Parts: structure tokens; C-alpha cells; sequence
RNA sequence: UUUCGGGGGUACUCGAGUGGCGAACGGGUGAGUAACACGUGGGUGAUCUGCCCUGCACUUUGGGAUAAGCCUGGGAAACUGGGUCUAAUACCGAAUACACCCUGCUGGUCGCAUGGCCUGGUAGGGGAAAGCUUUUGCGGUGUGGGAUGGGCCCGCGGCCUAUCAGCUUGUUGGUGGGGUGAUGGCCUACCAAGGCGACGACGGGUAGCCGGCCUGAGAGGGUGACCGGCCACACUGGGACUGAGAUACGGCCCAGACUCCUACGGGAGGCAGCAGUGGGGAAUAUUGCACAAUGGGCGCAAGCCUGAUGCAGCGACGCCGC
């Protein structure tokens, strides 16, 4: 009862990361771009529905996303303090 | 080598840091204060948990003195920094426990209590 | 320190502290020989010199004094570096 | 090596018992991967009850079970039937 | 054998000494913490994992020393030094590995992007073991497969307060290096000036979070008893070694306060473990019995340990029967 040395642990695809949409704002970095998500919801008490917004700041390699424009985001990785993020792709230039 | 004004350390956790002499005693124009020589001295700042507080007049004995005073084989003590121990009438100290080193003189002075609880004599 | 077994466990940990104490710090002599020769920037002696400090690495990690992955991690850090130098 | 343990629950002059499959250092009431049978010997038959399959499925992905616990499904007929020596027995006492 | 002072073997047995394994298990408290700290939801092409089971190679060889013991010194003590000397599953080389770990050259699939997978192919370099028992046999090195365990990042959520309007300088972003199991201002250097901010930042006070409990038809309000899922701590503040795994409670080191022993030369401590005492209070128990059952650790088993646990004692304090 002898063998080679193969005796693995288990194997695991690469599955979702969540995915969203919203708004550039501020480019006067390079590289770099912040981006605004829109989210609605209920309020738990009133019910009644509820706008609100936060501002997330997303990575890119060209800096090719201008103001005013809407991207598609990926996450990714820490790269920096308070980013997380990667560009998937510009849609939309205005 | 204490005198009127002088401004001194306390080596003790009654709760003061710093004393002022008020005179030294011993007799009439009395002079100068030596290790082991009862003086009376006032608080000028304290602990603010401490048991006296400042501007009281206590009697005290000096213990560290930065002035040379021989021993009878010729010993000099040459210290870092004026201290002296606060004392009651009853010839014992206020607080528990001592700060630095105690130089022999106590003990010829009657003073156990002080050199038994130093952590080192000297 | 109040057990005997908690005690001797105290010497155990004191004498491994001393031995692996030695290799890390053989092993940090041989990493400083490989950047003192990257910074002054040779090839040849800098090749055999990596050689050398891979093997150490190498047996450092199957010793497990420190991770394999790590050690491999060095050991390319150190490859290419030779490479682009 | 995920152990099979017993879980206490409940209050004092009732000791409660818990037949779980979780990793062996944690806790005796510790973290619950899955409740596959209870144990509780203060009754006076002390019923027992076991999910066969779960517990088949265990001991082949390598769950190791304490004696008590080997016994106890021993009892039940789940070692039996697992190990194919004798068969699979129920004798099973039920309640009246 | 004996003179009853004791002298030899025995391994049944064993004080102490080496060497492993456990020791991060199990138990406790809620000071800090407005945070991916908590619950839910996935995740890892970016990790590792001893003891368990199971398909599949091998386990050749050489060397030296130390504890223990003996002699001796300091010293009340803890503890230590000097000399002689011993064996090992304690220690270190070397022989294979060609299936892995790295670097340079050449294809197909997948997209979710580096690139992953098809152990892609290719040339060069590197990588480990220890035996015991003769019996329901366990060991050593590696990772194609599974499972547990972890670590990390995020959408969302959940106190009051502008009688708190600007905050920040590794701060923000890029590149190059080191770093760590893993990416990352995690750390360094060089470049640019901004990011966060009235859809309440930064400040101030309070507080462990959640499944739950009470009340209310509901909405909602109050709350975190017990149990259970995490979180954080172990007299106060820090730091690191070991290990597959550390806030390391009864591990280590240092600085503080307190207590204790002393032959004054110096040392020992951390009940928020089970009981118990002093103080505060309105007040909350017994310095109790066991491994019988079950979980946990060791060992081939027998067997050993476990204030985890089962039980008993006190108290109309509560749901319940007499
Ligand atoms: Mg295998
Ligand atoms: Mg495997
Ligand atoms: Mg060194
Ligand atoms: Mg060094
Ligand atoms: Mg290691
Ligand atoms: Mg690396
Ligand atoms: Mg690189
Ligand atoms: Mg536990
Ligand atoms: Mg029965
Ligand atoms: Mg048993
Ligand atoms: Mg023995
Ligand atoms: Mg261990
Ligand atoms: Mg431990
Ligand atoms: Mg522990
Ligand atoms: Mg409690
Ligand atoms: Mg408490
Ligand atoms: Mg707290
Ligand atoms: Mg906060
Ligand atoms: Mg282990
Ligand atoms: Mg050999
Ligand atoms: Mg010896
Ligand atoms: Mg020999
Ligand atoms: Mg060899
Ligand atoms: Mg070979
Ligand atoms: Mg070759
Ligand atoms: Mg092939
Ligand atoms: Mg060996
Ligand atoms: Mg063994
Ligand atoms: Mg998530
Ligand atoms: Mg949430
Ligand atoms: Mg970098
Ligand atoms: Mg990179
Ligand atoms: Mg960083
Ligand atoms: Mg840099
Ligand atoms: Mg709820
Ligand atoms: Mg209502
Ligand atoms: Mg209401
Ligand atoms: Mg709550
Ligand atoms: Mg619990
Ligand atoms: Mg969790
Ligand atoms: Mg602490
Ligand atoms: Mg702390
Ligand atoms: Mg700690
Ligand atoms: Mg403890
Ligand atoms: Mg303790
Ligand atoms: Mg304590
Ligand atoms: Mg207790
Ligand atoms: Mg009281
Ligand atoms: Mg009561
Ligand atoms: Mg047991
Ligand atoms: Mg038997
Ligand atoms: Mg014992
Ligand atoms: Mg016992
Ligand atoms: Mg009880
Ligand atoms: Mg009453
Ligand atoms: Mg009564
Ligand atoms: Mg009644």
C-alpha cells in the first residue's frame, strides 16, 4: 500500500461579486473616478419610499471616464483605503 | 544642608510631590538642617487623591541632601536631589512606602520605622 | 510559571526561540548577501549566490521555520530581479 | 476531525443531549453544523432516534464518532447496517 | 543473600531527567468598542490546515554531543556556576525523487480581467521520511478529489446631538521596491493635489450586537433576564517566541500600584474558574458527592484526568400540582 504524494483539498470555481450602475461625478484625479449608486427603499417604520444616494470610488487604468457619465462596476480586491472597486465598462459618453 | 525657603522633593505617597521648608529646628538661630535632623516644612502641590493637601504645615525630617556630610569613617554623601520624609509627632512617618535610598544617619537617629522599610540603605 | 508542565514548556519554547532564532537568522544573512550583490550589480557570483539562497529557502521551508508559499514568493522575487538586472 | 457530539440544552435536574456533526475543538454547545439526533436519558425507556441516511453519509465523508455515540447507533442498528456484518437489526424498544 | 547495616539481577513497578502529545480544549465577565463589531446573502482564478477515513512511491547511510548521575562553590531561601560522564523515535550531513516547487520558448476551452482550466508542451534549476509492536496494528514526507476549520472585501440595515460646519497630510491617487498564507499606503521612495463634506463629514454623550422577552389587534414602543450564534478582555499599558492554528485568562518579557516571605544578600503573585471571606448594597446560595450517563484530552487497548457535566444542600423569587 505505497503512492505518489497527491492528497488535495477540495476545488472552488470563481463565482458572483456584486455588480452595479451609477454616476461619475469628480475626475480630477487620474485614474481614479467616484461614482454615485441610487437605491430606493421602504422606510421600516413609515413604509412610505425613500431616495437616497451614496458615493462610491472605483478603480480604472486610463482615466478615460469623463463627467457626467454612467459605468458598470465590478468589485474587486482592496487596492487603497477606502476603495474597493474596479470599472467594468463605459456605456455612455456626455 | 536645609535652610529658610528651601525647596525640596518628597520621598513619600502620602499624596505631595513638593515641599517648602518652613525652618529648620534643634535650638535657638538654628542654621542648617542635616541628614536625620527634624525640620518643619509646608506642602506646595500634592496628589489630588492625596491625603494632605496643599498649604498645610507638617513637620518633616530630611533624609536625601545633595551636600557632602561625613560619616565617622570619613564617609561623604553626595546626593542627587533635596527630599526629606513627612513625620508626625509621634516620631513616625504619613505614608507607607519610600522612594530611593536612606543614608545611615536615620537609624543612630531612632528613626526604625523609615529605615526598616527602605527598600535599600546607604 | 506555577505547573511543572507549564514550566517546562517554558524551557521547550526557550530553546526552539534559540534554535529557530539561528536559522531566521541565517537565512536574513542570506538574503542580505543576495541584495548587497543585486545593489552592486553583478551577474555571474550574483547567479551562484541565488543558487545558494534558494536551496537555503528551500530547506528553511520543508523545515517549517517559515511558509512554503512565502519562500516561494522570495525565491521568484529573487529570479526576477536577477532577470532584470 | 469533525466529531459527533451532544449538544446540552435545558435546565438542570433534565440533562439534554444533542447528536450534531461539528468540528471537535469547539465547544460542548458549541457551533451546529447539522441536528441529526437527540439524546436525553432522564426518561425511562430514553428513546433514541438517529436519520439514517444523514448519519450513513457522515461516517462515509469521515465523521468519527465517539464510543458513547458508536454505541448508541450501534443500538440503533446504524454501525450494523454501515459495517454489513450482521445485517440491519431493529429491536427497538417502543413506548407503551 | 545477609551481620537485618544492607549487597546483586527482575521489569511487574517507578521518584526524578531527557523526548512527544495535550496545553489556543472545556469554564468566566461585559470595561473599551458606532466598527464588516453583529444577522442575513453569496465569494475565494487569492489561503492554509496536525490528530480521522480512504484510491495510489519509498523509509539507505555516517557522525558528534547533552540532560540524568558523580565532585565542588555561592546562598536562609528561590536559583546558579565550574569540572567528569551517558543513551535515545533528541541532533545534523549525504544517496534517490523525476509524478511537485521556480524561470525562458510554443496550443485548445472559459470569459468575470489579470489570466484560470485542459496536472497544456517546452529547456534549465531546486526540493522528505523513523521506526515501534508481533496485534482488531499504528507511523514519515506531498497534494488531482471531499468535509470541517479559518482570513479577507463588499451592496443593505440598525442611538441622541449643529447650544458640534468644515475635516485630513501617508491624507488622497499613480508608478517602482519591501511586506504578508493571500491583494492592498500593510511599510518606503518618487510624481500630482486634492478626497471626504448640508441625500448631515469631522466633533460631543451613551451602549456589546443578534435569534429572542414584555406590552400593544396591528403598526409601534420598551428591552438584551436564561439559553444559544458571534464580538472584545483577563490587575493597568505595551511587545514578541512557539505552533496547522494566540486578546495566548491559570504561557513569556518589561514598566507601574497592591500584597506576601527574608536569616536584609533577594525573591513570589494576579478567583471577571467552582465554592468561600472583607467592603458597597435591598439582596441574591454550599469552603457538598461522583466520573453512573454524555461531550473533551491522552494512549493499539486496558486505563487515566476533566468544579464541562450529572446530582444533592440553602432561599415562598418566579411558570405548575397538592
Ligand atoms: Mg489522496
Ligand atoms: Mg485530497
Ligand atoms: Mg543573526
Ligand atoms: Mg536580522
Ligand atoms: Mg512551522
Ligand atoms: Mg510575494
Ligand atoms: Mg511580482
Ligand atoms: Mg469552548
Ligand atoms: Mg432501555
Ligand atoms: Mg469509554
Ligand atoms: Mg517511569
Ligand atoms: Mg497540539
Ligand atoms: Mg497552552
Ligand atoms: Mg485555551
Ligand atoms: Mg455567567
Ligand atoms: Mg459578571
Ligand atoms: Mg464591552
Ligand atoms: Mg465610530
Ligand atoms: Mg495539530
Ligand atoms: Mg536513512
Ligand atoms: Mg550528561
Ligand atoms: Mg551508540
Ligand atoms: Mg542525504
Ligand atoms: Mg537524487
Ligand atoms: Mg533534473
Ligand atoms: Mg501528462
Ligand atoms: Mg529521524
Ligand atoms: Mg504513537
Ligand atoms: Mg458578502
Ligand atoms: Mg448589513
Ligand atoms: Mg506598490
Ligand atoms: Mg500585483
Ligand atoms: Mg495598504
Ligand atoms: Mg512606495
Ligand atoms: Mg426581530
Ligand atoms: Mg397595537
Ligand atoms: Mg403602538
Ligand atoms: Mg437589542
Ligand atoms: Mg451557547
Ligand atoms: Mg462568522
Ligand atoms: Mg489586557
Ligand atoms: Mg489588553
Ligand atoms: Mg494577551
Ligand atoms: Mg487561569
Ligand atoms: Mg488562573
Ligand atoms: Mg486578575
Ligand atoms: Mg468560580
Ligand atoms: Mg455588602
Ligand atoms: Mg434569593
Ligand atoms: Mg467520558
Ligand atoms: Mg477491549
Ligand atoms: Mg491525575
Ligand atoms: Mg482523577
Ligand atoms: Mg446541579
Ligand atoms: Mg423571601
Ligand atoms: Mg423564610
Ligand atoms: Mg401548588
Amino acid at each position: 500500500q505505497k503512492g505518489p504524494k497527491y492528497t488535495p483539498a477540495a476545488e472552488k470555481p470563481r463565482g458572483r461579486r456584486k455588480t452595479a450602475i451609477g454616476y461619475v461625478v469628480s475626475d480630477k484625479m487620474q485614474k481614479t473616478i467616484v461614482v454615485e449608486l441610487e437605491d430606493r427603499k421602504s422606510h421600516p417604520l413609515y413604509g412610505k419610499i425613500i431616495r437616497t444616494t451614496k458615493k462610491v470610488k472605483a478603480h480604472d487604468e486610463n482615466g478615460e471616464a469623463g463627467i457626467g457619465d454612467r459605468v458598470s462596476l465590478m468589485e474587486t480586491r482592496p487596492l487603497s483605503a477606502t476603495k474597493r472597486w474596479r470599472l467594468v465598462e463605459i456605456l455612455e459618453k456626455a | 544642608m536645609i535652610q529658610q525657603e528651601s525647596r525640596l522633593k518628597v520621598a513619600d505617597n502620602t499624596g505631595a510631590k513638593e515641599i517648602l521648608c518652613i525652618r529648620v529646628l534643634g535650638g535657638s538661630s538654628r542654621r542648617y538642617a542635616g541628614i536625620g535632623d527634624v525640620i518643619v516644612a509646608t506642602v506646595k502641590d500634592a496628589i489630588p487623591g492625596g491625603n494632605v493637601k496643599r498649604g498645610d504645615v507638617v513637620k518633616a525630617v530630611v533624609v536625601r541632601t545633595v551636600k557632602e556630610r561625613r560619616r565617622a569613617d570619613g564617609s561623604y554623601i553626595k546626593f542627587d536631589e533635596n527630599a526629606a520624609v513627612i513625620i508626625k509627632n509621634d516620631n513616625d512617618p504619613r505614608g507607607t512606602r519610600i522612594f530611593g535610598p536612606v543614608g545611615r544617619e536615620l537609624r543612630e537617629k531612632k528613626f526604625m520605622k523609615i529605615v526598616s522599610l527602605a527598600p535599600e540603605v546607604l | 510559571a506555577n505547573i511543572k508542565s507549564q514550566i517546562k514548556r517554558i524551557r521547550t519554547n526557550e530553546r526552539r526561540r534559540l534554535r529557530n532564532q539561528s536559522v531566521k537568522s541565517s537565512l536574513r544573512t542570506a538574503i542580505r548577501g543576495f541584495r548587497e550583490a543585486v545593489d552592486a550589480g553583478d551577474k555571474d557570483k550574483a547567479s551562484e549566490l541565488l543558487h545558494a539562497t534558494s536551496r537555503k529557502l528551500d530547506k528553511a521551508a520543508s523545515k517549517g521555520v517559515i511558509h512554503p508559499n512565502q519562500a516561494a514568493n522570495k525565491k521568484s522575487a529573487l529570479a526576477l530581479a536577477l532577470n532584470k538586472l | 476531525a469533525v466529531k459527533i457530539k451532544l449538544t446540552r440544552l435545558g435546565k438542570i435536574r433534565n440533562p439534554q443531549y444533542r447528536i450534531i456533526v461539528a468540528d471537535a475543538r469547539t465547544r460542548r454547545d458549541g457551533r451546529a453544523i447539522e441536528v441529526i439526533g437527540r439524546y436525553h436519558p432522564k426518561e425511562e425507556p430514553s428513546l433514541i432516534q438517529i436519520d439514517s441516511e444523514r448519519a450513513q453519509y457522515w461516517l462515509g465523508v469521515g465523521a468519527q464518532p465517539t464510543e458513547p455515540v458508536l454505541a448508541l447507533l450501534k443500538i440503533t442498528g446504524d454501525w450494523q447496517k454501515f459495517k454489513g456484518l450482521p445485517g440491519a437489526e431493529g429491536t427497538l424498544k417502543v413506548k407503551e
